[PDB]
């Protein structure tokens, strides 16, 4: 509905105000910080 | 009862083969 009014006064573009954040779904990785510890273990059992 | 995987420190499957003079 913003674009519904770009055409009316335009008859007569990226939003730089909305700066997104970087949340990331964690990779299933054991060692690396930022990832869940599912899967094969550190000990070999 | 634990069972060690082949990726355990000292539980490899590649056994050390000995030379004939030894």
């Amino acid at each position: 509905r913003d674009t519904r009014r770009k055409r009316r006064q335009g008859r007569s573009l990226p939003d730089i105000a909305d700066i997104p954040r970087t949340f990331r779904t964690p990779v299933p990785s054991t060692l690396m910080p930022g990832g869940v510890d599912v899967g094969p273990s550190v000990e070999s059992y | 009862k634990r069972v060690p995987n082949p990726n355990f420190l000292g539980n490899c499957n590649i056994k050390d083969f000995k030379p004939p003079y030894i």
